[PDB]
């Protein structure tokens, strides 16, 4: 039982200085949680969340700043999760299914 | 016009709600809501719609609407309407634990809060439902939700903290009342404020002049006056409303009886953080921000009292 994968640009990892880089991920949102890898094969996931319980706090459309398609994942315990896709279409797509799994449990 | 893509559009159709200044501090509303490092506050988001409405011409306030779906309290949708009530420019939704803002039917933002009003206590949920009244152009408190560990989800309805107040309206024409409380509310909330921070700051030799001198200043840079003294009791106050509309329920009477240890303990948290939103729906002052700014009055003239 997928839900959605594919490509997108997050800022979050990382920051430098001077602002910072949007370096590429893999994302996969299946059954109820969100893994986030480095690359398509990289099998040890730089961060997972519950979205329907207590580590993540919803989503946001991000303050479109640099790059195009921006939004965020949030979690209490302090990243916020940046991230960009490549189409506002594609983004109109993740933002809905990360806010429903986070309205679920 | 460096605005972002759907606030620009949103503008647009908008735009002329706003006159003059109205105008432009609509605009940093839309702001801080949308387009702002983080997203608002439950609470923050059903501030900036009613100060958007009280920006909007008279004839477009008919486009600002508020309503329960099925007049079921558990979730309270607040909206902006087109010239023609086609299509939806602005929709917030609120339920029980989340909250969600959508701008031309673009999904802008889902936040999950944590609305338990009891944290002190963490065998107990309570919740506050919410639905519109006419009376103060603005939610009220409606329903309170109870999840204990021995029973199921108790409800309680409050419709009658508005029916005080509808009866209030229809005697001496209101804001007689509007004026006692706010001046009462407040300086019990800085009194308490003051008292509280003195409690835990014991080893602190804080004199009873800077709690006196602390209370004075607080009472004046929000321009409250003490007049109170000697309490006019033609007035009922939002406490003891509170109080009274919880007496007559067989569920809830009932329920205060059982895990008593938390007996009157847990009570005087519940009426008093329901208070607290019935205020805040009256005058849009977040009575604990001036708590607070009390509590920190008495720290900074403590530590002012170090110097002189």
């Amino acid at each position: 039982t997928i839900t959605k994968e594919g490509m997108l640009h997050y800022k979050a990892g990382t920051s430098y200085l001077g602002k910072e880089h949007w370096k590429t991920c893999f994302v996969v949102l299946s059954n109820g949680i969100l893994y986030q890898y480095p690359d398509r094969t990289d099998v040890i996931p730089l961060l997972s969340v519950n979205m329907g319980g207590e580590q993540c706090g919803g989503c946001r459309r991000a303050n479109t700043t640099d790059r195009p398609h921006a939004f965020q994942v949030i979690l209490s315990d302090r990243p916020c999760l940046e991230l960009s896709a490549e189409s506002e279409a594609e983004m109109a797509e993740w933002m809905q299914h990360l806010c429903q799994a986070v309205s679920k449990g | 016009n460096t605005k972002e893509a759907w606030w620009k559009v949103l503008w647009e159709k908008i735009k002329d709600f706003f006159f003059s200044t109205g105008k432009a501090k609509a605009d940093r509303c839309l702001h801080e809501m949308l387009f702002a490092e983080r997203a608002p506050t439950r609470e923050r988001l059903t501030e900036i719609f009613f100060e958007l409405k009280e920006l909007a011409c008279a004839s477009q306030r008919d486009r600002f609407q508020v309503h329960n779906p099925h007049e079921n309290d558990a979730t309270i949708i607040l909206r902006i309407m087109d010239q023609n009530e086609e299509n939806e420019l602005l929709r917030i939704t609120q339920n029980t634990d989340t909250f969600s803002c959508e701008v031309m039917g673009n999904l802008y933002f889902l936040m999950k809060d944590r609305p338990d009003i009891l944290k002190s206590h963490p065998q107990m949920t309570a919740m506050i439902k919410r639905r519109y009244s006419e009376i103060v152009d603005y939610p009220l408190p409606s329903t309170l939700c109870l999840n204990p560990a021995g029973a199921p989800i108790l409800s309680v309805p409050l419709d009658n903290i508005e029916g005080y107040l509808y009866t209030e309206l229809r005697k001496g024409h209101l804001d007689g009342w509007k004026a006692q409380e706010k001046a009462t509310y407040l300086a019990a909330k800085i009194q308490s404020g003051i008292e509280k921070t003195t409690r835990i700051l014991h080893h602190a030799n804080i004199s009873e002049s800077t709690q006196q001198n602390a209370f004075l200043e607080t009472m004046a840079m929000c321009g409250l006056k003490q007049l109170e003294i000697p309490p006019p009791h033609t007035h009922i106050p939002i406490e003891k409303m509170v109080k009274e509309v919880l007496l007559a329920d067989k569920t809830f009477q009932a329920f205060l009886v059982t895990d008593p240890s938390t007996s009157q303990s847990m009570l005087a948290e519940i009426v008093e953080a329901i208070s607290d939103q019935v205020f805040h729906a009256i005058f849009r002052i977040d009575p604990q921000a001036i708590q607070k700014m009390a509590e920190e009055q008495l720290t900074t003239l403590h530590v002012r009292s170090e110097q002189q």
